[PDB]
């Protein structure tokens, strides 16, 4: 049983506003053009081994089901773009899923591993930073011991930190600058 | 203005009559032969390019002749002498901006035999001095009489 | 404190209908433009655009059928050749090429007309007023 | 005569009045020169609004009327007739658009929208002052019609016009009339044979005393205007004497070259000397010179000696008053939707190919068989909306008939083989007309046809068996299906016919976003075009079924019979004309007209241009290109347009 | 040809041999790879695009600015970085509202994107600008083995903006691997995802492994000796994923995994030691015996 | 009117004006054919010119005698929502523009005659029987909207906020009884949430109507766009089985309704409508078949997309012309494809909705087809 009180009528418009201006109003507003044909679900590699049904996520958004942001299903999309390529109604499915995940992250529905990844970029500028073994490997291979990346450039690390603070991404992941670690 | 036209205008005013100027464009008075099928321009040449035929209309030969957008009365001595009309008599009574109308006519007939496929960028690229080509004697009376 | 003065010339078969479609669908766009109706874009010639700038237009817009879809078969091909020359003449007269905008919009393209009106308005607003009339009134 | 203008500002209830301050626009209109009367009213097009203009034209002696309201494309004729009833010439009326172009698009900018309405009124008043009284051109109507396309729609138009007593010409591109209907076995929702309804009509039109049938012919040129069209028909050479031919087909049994039958969609093999189908009309043969080896074996068995390789195509010049375009459609090519594997997999066919397979006179003898091994399929899947309702292939429209023909062909397969399992993969079942929903109920209840709500994602072939697997989500269960089939039928949509581009250029007609031909108005003129004397009928106007194509054929006959019956039609006077005193015969205008109306001539010993009034359509291209100003389009003169431009910034 | 070489994260800090293999292969093809000093995470769309789109584009445009200041275009050997930087560039060029938002943020760090950067994927760069014929000319050691080509997903898709042709039936990589002497074997669901993308490897590991297992099985059934990819993410999933499949499901394949750069390197006479095949979780030795 | 959203009367009025002053058309309004005798080409018809009890020629059409009339009759033109007097005018743009007295509800008190200046009111007026000879006859009597009282689970005629789509057309119409304002009939407030229920009286064996009414999918989407244009904050849900947008620009209209206007579609035919007696709000019970879950959403107004049925006078016309009916109860054409506008009775033809449910262009095309055949 689904009542009006259990639905959030503006979920579709909310998803569109989160997509304006990135990836774009026209891109995310395409979720309204969906005619529930199921071509996206049939094309989904993840759907063939889980309860994830691409079409139902779009349906749940248009209907206003709040749980879609709390669901584990939206995080099963590998972003292969097959549904995006085959949609007959021009629904930018892959982009809508990513925008819904933004609202999920704001609600606090982020995996610890994904936040650790976001922390490494905020701290070291990279999702997969270099370690003592990296220096040794690069040396034996004939490459520069330390790659010309942000990790070994305080100018670039401080540039990213200024942008991250301005974007509010540090507050999103719950990062404490003084402690140098994530909260919760 | 030709001396006869000056006398005609003054004489009409002395008599009390209202002076009347010729109304047609220059091709009427011009002795050059026109194509019965209509005017068609293939390419645009500058006055020094090639050797013009003395009988054929200079506009059909590819030269910018202002005779089509210029009032008659001079006797068309320029095309008769081997050079295109420069439009020194100005436009007819039915045209305000001579250059604009000359540009309209030139663009319309350029590649008319191949209308759907002719490149619309050949003409603007071929004319490196547009104001000097169409507003020699009338720039101040044009809709846009100055360069901003 | 200032709003652009834009004049439009639209063909009765396609762009005029395209503008009506935008209206039927309540497709909002800026109120700077004032449209003038002609039967074909082939009716549009340099004299009408230059006259608009003389009168004080900050921007001039022209709309016709898609190339090959003219109600009168080829009127838009003549206008296309005239506008390319006019763009460069405007630059020689110190008028930014961007102050003239010509587009091919059908009777069913209401959304395209709305976005073309929004884009042209934003373009002219950024350029500021055309100071021709002010220079001529001195 | 000094202009006396009457300005009328419509409120359109609140459509205009709710955004634009109409009373303020009316006050502003009164400050303009020549404005004698200015009023605002709720509905200007209503009886009180029209009577208010008529009363003012008389009581205030007006010679100009300006109506600031909606679009001239909607009410220009209405207000033209209104002013004409009061004695004011209809070309002294000017329409200002303050609804579609202002109130409806500047709803959140009321002040600026009101100032825009004032400028639009001033621009209208500016042009109005220089408007002139004009008179319509009366032209005669040739008592003859032309129908292009001999399908069910075209045949119906020609039969109706012929039965009315009008001479009619029916041009058919292929060797036989009948169209796509002839390719179908049965026809929904009655499940009659296509032949049941079509063949008698084909027979009737071929021997009608008022219909001249030109089969295997094409219209190569059309010149003129309503009631005065000059057409050129190219009678293609069949290389057989039609009057001597019997149509026995002894020739076909001797021909040694095999050509793929276009009628059977490449699924059948025909000879160089052929007859499209056994019930073809005219019952005559045709030689394809593209594949004929000229061995002369067919000529040896032909008794009446009709075969003649020295035949040359004949150009027939005919004069007609009205033209009806009924060229039909083509089936969508599903190769582009690669996930379905058409053109790659042998057992993936289109619905039109299935029609030929199911047809008794078809290439398989009416047997549905797999093209990979010739076996009959035990399991069949129909895939709906192929090439329709799909933005990826550029076809965002409903092809109208695919739901019904899929259910019809499924019923027909069940009748021939009840053991067959049939599943229809759909999104929406569109059974919208009389007996259609009942046909849909019957397909499931009586024939056991299954429906799967889910547009398939892809089709996968087993290279070893040739069987196909359809991947699709059963949306009504929320589960993915991967059912195997012996044959997959793609319910292909409709697209305009390949020759549509050629016909469009010859008739000078427009196309709608779906690429089919554009009707004058969707609601009130469904078979007319904006080009006077040119009409539409059948699938070439848009995807539709036989009942609708037959009704359109009859509708087109009635509409095309109006000018013919009248014998006289009027042409708009908004044409170009040359002022002989200013034209010095520069010749710039001649080549600009696509209809060749402007022509150079000798007058009073000198050369001057002259426009053939009937030929002018009123575009305004040659007057715009005239460098002397001698050429002018009435109602769109340069001085009139110049004042309109001034009107945006100042009065006069 | 001069291009700012975007490294990313996994290649320069984990599978370093892919970098060394690219540096020499591109040098042999006449491409000058200039260091894109200070370049950070693309950032990975899987986490960043999913967490905050504004942050993904702002940080992506920051990297684009580095190459713009150098006055040269970008080249990458990672589908993730290609997809991230290419879609960022397109969006900034097509959407002015997005460009304004990003430049308002980059103004705080003294940067401004002007739209002069073009992002290129080395595979399509080799195919359209260099030519497949130049690969064969530089082949010192022909690799006559069967390869299970893995295009990945962020390479050709989305086709509407990438414009690299078909994503259902492509030939680009097949023709590039076949130029080394190898044979691209056709397998079931060739264009399907490896399962690692969109943050699925990190959040739903078993789900990602189920998809990789199917791809490996299909490649092995087709007669493939190894698998080639153009993505360090796909590489990690196929290589490290086989260890996880063995530890969770109990299925062992020992299927060698190679990044196209390493495949082209082997073909161009490079020393297996310089390609760092020893750091691979699955041994490439069975493949090295076949070549 | 869908799919162009053109003003219906603003585009039909010119044709009404044209037919009223056509030199070859004799218009007998407020008249009925009472007898037809003969055969093809030789029909002898009797037309009863009904008495308006108001002098036709002296009638100005101002409307001042109605104010005093004490009898209130439900206005048929407004589908029973509005109230008219015994003396009236159907709609403001009526052709011919004249008033009429309804003797079925007239009490003959003579109060209207006291106010009337022209003294046009004459109760001694007698209907005129006009004998005319014709060669062909075209039946174009149209249709009536289905009465949804029978589907009791929906509560029409019981709940105040449950209306039909034809009643909504009138509420939306500017010249309507509410002045073009969509309002709840229980409290006069504008509804913030609206539900459209498709196939009411169609595709239903329980009401004896197993056919598709053809225009309900399209008019529901159209009226939903009109409401969104007037009030964008309004939430609109359409409860359907199949969206039938089968003609030119129809599928595009459907795409536009969802994408541009944010109209929502729920695949599932509602089981019942339940009214909250305290607020007048309605609850629609229906299964969202695309989710496999039961929905119980609340609305301020429920609109029943009623189907088409033959007009009430169809029985009388059938007997007079001697024509047959099809299973849907509409008139039977000679052949569904060989003759769509002919009847088996020579010289008698059909045109419009009386032959079967269809839209305007189809009815207009049939009108033209019938003209050609006749
Ligand atoms: C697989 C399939 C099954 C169908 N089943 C049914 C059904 O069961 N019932 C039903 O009602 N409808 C059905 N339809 C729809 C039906 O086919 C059309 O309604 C019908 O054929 C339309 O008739 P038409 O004359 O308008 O077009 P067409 O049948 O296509 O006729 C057009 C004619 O014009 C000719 N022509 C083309 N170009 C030229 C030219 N340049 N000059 C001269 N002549 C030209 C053609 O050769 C052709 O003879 C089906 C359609 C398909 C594809
Ligand atoms: C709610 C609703 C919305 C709709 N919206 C649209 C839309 O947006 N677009 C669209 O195209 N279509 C729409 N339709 C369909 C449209 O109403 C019909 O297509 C159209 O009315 C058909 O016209 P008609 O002349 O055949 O019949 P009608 O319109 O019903 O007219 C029949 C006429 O005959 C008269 N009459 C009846 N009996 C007799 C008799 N015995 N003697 C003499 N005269 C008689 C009647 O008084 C009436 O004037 C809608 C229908 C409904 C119910
Ligand atoms: S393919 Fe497109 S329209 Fe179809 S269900 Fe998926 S997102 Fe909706
Ligand atoms: S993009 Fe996501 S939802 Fe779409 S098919 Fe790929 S994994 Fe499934
Ligand atoms: S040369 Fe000049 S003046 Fe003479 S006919 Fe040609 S265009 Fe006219
Ligand atoms: S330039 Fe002057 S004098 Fe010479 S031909 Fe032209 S108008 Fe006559
Ligand atoms: S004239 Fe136009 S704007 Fe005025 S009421 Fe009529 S349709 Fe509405
Ligand atoms: S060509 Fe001769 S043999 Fe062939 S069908 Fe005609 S009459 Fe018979
Ligand atoms: S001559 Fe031509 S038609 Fe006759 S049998 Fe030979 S190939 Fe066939
Ligand atoms: S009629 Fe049916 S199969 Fe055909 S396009 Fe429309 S919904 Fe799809
Ligand atoms: S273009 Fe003007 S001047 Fe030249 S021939 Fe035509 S009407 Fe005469
Ligand atoms: S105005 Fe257009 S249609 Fe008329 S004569 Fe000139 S070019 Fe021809
Ligand atoms: S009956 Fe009398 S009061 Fe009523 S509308 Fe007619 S004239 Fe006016
Ligand atoms: S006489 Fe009849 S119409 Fe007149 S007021 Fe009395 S009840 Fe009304
Ligand atoms: S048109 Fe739509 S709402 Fe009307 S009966 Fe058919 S399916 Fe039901
Ligand atoms: O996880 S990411 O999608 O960012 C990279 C996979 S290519
Ligand atoms: S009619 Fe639109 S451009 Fe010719
Ligand atoms: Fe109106």
């Amino acid at each position: 049983m689904i009542y009006s009180s259990d639905l959030n009528k503006n979920l579709a418009s909310q998803i569109i506003e989160a997509g304006t201006p990135i990836p774009g109003d026209d891109v995310v507003s395409s979720l309204k053009a969906c005619y529930q044909c199921g071509t996206c679900t049939g094309s989904c590699p993840s759907g063939r081994r889980t309860s994830y049904r691409t079409r139902k996520v779009i349906r749940k958004a248009l209907l206003g089901m709040d749980d879609v942001l709390d669901s584990d299903d939206i995080w099963k999309c590998t972003t292969c773009y097959t549904c995006y390529e085959r949609c007959p109604r021009d629904v930018k499915v892959t982009e809508i899923i990513k925008t819904i995940r933004n609202l999920a992250a704001q609600k606090g529905n982020m995996a610890k591993a994904h936040k650790m990844t976001a922390m490494y970029v905020l701290k070291y500028g990279h999702a997969v930073p270099a370690n003592k073994n990296t220096a040794e490997l690069r040396k034996s291979i004939g490459l520069s011991e330390k790659a010309p990346i942000a990790q070994f450039s305080e100018k670039d690390l401080n540039e990213m930190n200024t942008l991250i603070k301005e974007l509010g991404f540090d507050e999103l992941i719950g990062f404490d600058w003084e402690k140098g670690a994530l909260k919760e | 203005p030709n001396p006869e036209m000056i006398a005609e205008v003054v004489k009409a005013l002395l008599e009390g009559k209202e002076p009347e100027l010729p109304k047609k464009n220059l091709c009427e008075e011009c002795a050059r032969k026109k194509s019965e099928e209509g005017v068609a321009i293939e390419t645009i040449k500058r006055n020094y390019e090639g050797n013009p035929d003395p009988e054929k209309c200079l506009l059909e030969q590819g030269y910018i002749c202002l005779g089509i957008a210029t009032r008659e009365g001079c006797g068309a001595p320029c095309p008769s002498s081997g050079v295109p009309c420069s439009g020194c008599s100005g436009p007819t009574d039915a045209v305000v901006d001579q250059g604009a109308k000359m540009i309209s006519a030139l663009c319309s007939d350029f590649g008319i035999d191949n209308d759907r496929d002719v490149d619309p960028m050949i003409l603007p690229k071929s004319i490196k001095d547009k104001i000097g080509s169409f507003y020699k004697f009338t720039l101040p009376s044009a809709f846009v009489p100055i360069r901003l | 404190e200032w709003e652009p003065k834009i004049i439009g010339f639209c063909c009765n078969w396609c762009t005029y209908g395209g503008a009506d479609t935008a209206g039927v669908g309540r497709m909002q766009y800026p109120p700077s433009i004032r449209i003038i109706r002609v039967m074909c874009s082939g009716r549009i010639e340099p004299s009408l655009i230059l006259k608009a700038f003389k009168e004080g237009a900050d921007g001039v817009f022209v709309g016709g059928c898609h190339l090959g879809d003219c109600h009168y078969d080829s009127g838009n091909y003549k206008w296309q050749r005239r506008v390319m020359m006019l763009y460069e003449l405007l630059e020689e007269l110190g008028i930014e090429k961007e102050r003239l905008n010509h587009e091919w919009i059908s009777a069913s393209e209401g959304e395209k007309f709305q976005n073309t009106m929004k884009d042209f308005y934003n373009k002219i607003e950024a350029l500021g007023p055309c100071k021709l009339k002010e220079e001529l009134d001195k | 005569e000094e202009p006396r203008i009457g300005v009328y500002v419509c409120h359109c209830g609140v459509n205009i009045g709710g955004t634009v301050d109409c009373p303020d626009v009316t006050e502003f209109a009164k400050t303009l020169k020549n404005v004698v009367v200015a009023r605002d009213y709720k509905y200007m097009c209503a009886d009180p609004g029209q009577e208010m203009i008529k009363k003012d034209i008389k009581e205030h002696n007006l010679n100009r009327v300006v109506v600031a309201a909606c679009s001239p494309r909607l009410h220009e004729p209405t207000f033209r007739r209104c002013v004409a009833e009061a004695g004011l010439n209809p070309f002294l009326f000017e329409f200002a658009n303050i609804r579609e172009h202002c109130s409806w698009v500047h709803m959140h900018e009321k002040e600026k929208a009101t100032e825009k309405a004032k400028d639009l009124v001033r621009m209208a008043v500016a042009k109005a002052r220089l408007l002139e009284p004009l008179e319509f051109i009366k032209v005669g109507v040739t008592q003859r019609a032309l129908v292009i396309g001999g399908g069910v729609a075209g045949i119906q138009t020609a039969l109706d016009l012929g039965d009315m007593g009008f001479e009619t010409i029916l041009v058919e591109k292929t060797p036989s009339v009948g169209g796509r209907m002839a390719q179908l076995d049965k026809t929904f929702p009655t499940n009659d044979c296509s032949i049941c309804i079509l063949a008698p009509k084909m027979v009737d039109v071929a021997k009608h005393p008022n219909v001249k049938l030109y089969a295997y012919s094409e219209v190569v040129d059309v010149q003129g205007y309503v009631g005065n069209f000059k057409v050129k028909i190219m009678k293609k050479a069949r290389y057989i004497d039609e009057t001597k031919c019997t149509g026995c087909g002894q020739c076909s049994e001797v021909c040694p070259i095999d050509v793929p039958n276009e009628f059977d969609m490449g699924i059948g093999m025909r000879k160089a000397i052929y007859k499209p189908f056994p019930q073809a009309v005219p019952a005559k043969y045709t030689i394809d010179k593209e594949h004929c080896i000229e061995c002369g074996l067919c000529a040896k068995v032909c008794g009446p000696n009709a075969i003649d390789f020295d035949q040359e195509p004949e150009i027939i010049e005919a004069e007609v008053g009205t033209i009806i375009c009924a060229i039909g459609y083509d089936a969508f090519d599903p190769t582009v939707r690669e996930e379905y594997g058409y053109g790659v997999y042998d057992n993936v066919v289109t619905a039109l190919e299935l029609e030929r397979m199911i047809n008794a006179s078809g290439p398989t003898g009416g047997k549905v068989i797999r093209l990979s091994d010739g076996q009959k399929p035990k399991r069949i899947a129909f895939i709906q909306c192929v090439g329709s309702r799909d933005a990826k292939v550029g076809n965002k429209y409903c092809s109208n008939v695919c739901c019904m023909y899929a259910m019809k062909n499924s019923q027909l397969i069940k009748e021939k083989s009840p053991d067959t399992e049939i599943d229809i993969y759909y999104m929406d079942i569109r059974a919208f007309s009389k007996g259609y929903e009942e046909f849909y109920e019957r397909s499931a209840k009586q024939y056991g046809i299954k429906f799967m709500r889910g547009r398939p994602s892809q089709v996968i072939e087993d290279p070893e068996t040739g069987n196909l697997v359809v991947r699709a989500e059963d949306t009504l269960l929320g589960e993915i299906l991967e059912k195997e089939y012996d044959l997959v039928v793609l319910s292909v949509g409709m697209v305009p016919t390949k020759s549509a581009d050629e016909v469009q250029k010859i008739l000078g007609i427009s196309r709608t976003p779906d690429q089919f031909f554009m009707e004058a108005h969707p609601k009130l003129r469904p078979v007319d075009t904006a080009t006077d004397g040119v009409y539409l009928a059948g699938a070439c106007q848009g995807p539709k079924d036989i009942p609708a194509s037959v009704a359109q054929g009859s509708a087109a006959a009635s509409r095309a019979a109006i000018p013919l019956a009248k014998g006289e039609v009027e042409v708009e006077p908004i044409i170009a004309s040359v002022d002989a005193e200013i034209c010095g015969g520069c010749g710039v205008c001649v080549k600009q007209c696509p209809y060749g109306a402007p022509r150079l001539v000798e007058k009073d010993g000198k050369v001057v241009a002259e426009v053939i009034s009937a030929l002018c359509k009123g575009c305004g291209t040659c007057p715009a290109g005239c460098p002397s100003g001698a050429l002018e389009q009435d109602h769109f003169k340069t001085i009139q347009l110049f004042k309109q431009i001034e009107g945006m910034f100042r009065d006069t | 040809m001069k291009y700012a070489f975007f490294l990313g994260c996994i290649m320069p800090n984990r599978y370093a041999g892919v970098e060394a293999a690219t540096r020499t292969v591109m040098e042999k093809l006449g491409v000058e790879l200039v260091d894109m000093t200070g370049a950070s995470c693309c950032p990975a769309p899987g986490v960043f695009g999913s967490f905050d789109q504004k942050t993904w584009l702002t940080l992506a445009a920051r990297n684009l600015c580095i190459a713009e200041e150098m006055g040269v275009d970008i080249v990458t050997v990672c589908n993730g970085c290609y997809g991230s930087l290419f879609e960022a560039a397109h969006l900034l060029h097509d959407n002015k509202e997005a460009l304004n938002f990003v430049n308002e943020k980059l103004d705080k760090v003294g940067k401004e994107y002007k739209g002069n950067v073009k992002v290129r994927h080395f595979a399509e760069l080799i195919y359209n600008d260099i030519g497949v014929d130049k690969i064969a000319e530089k082949v010192e050691r022909p690799l006559n083995i069967n390869v299970g080509v893995h295009y990945g997903c962020h390479f050709l898709k989305p086709t509407d903006v990438k414009h690299l042709g078909s994503a259902e039936r492509p030939v680009m990589l097949d023709e590039i691997v076949e130029a080394t002497g190898a044979k691209s074997v056709p397998y079931a669901d060739k264009m399907m995802c490896c399962g690692a993308g969109g943050g699925v490897r990190a959040r739903e590991l078993e789900l990602s492994l189920d998809m990789t297992n199917e791809k490996i099985e299909n490649m092995i059934k087709a007669g493939a000796d190894c698998t080639v990819n153009v993505c360090p993410f796909c590489h990690l999933q196929f290589d490290r994923g086989q260890i996880e499949i063995k530890e969770k499901f109990g299925k062992e394949y020992n299927f060698p995994v190679l990044h196209l750069s390493q495949l082209l390197g082997l073909a161009m006479g490079m020393d297996p030691k310089d390609l760092a095949l020893s750091v691979h979780q699955i041994s490439v030795d069975p493949l090295l015996k076949k070549i």
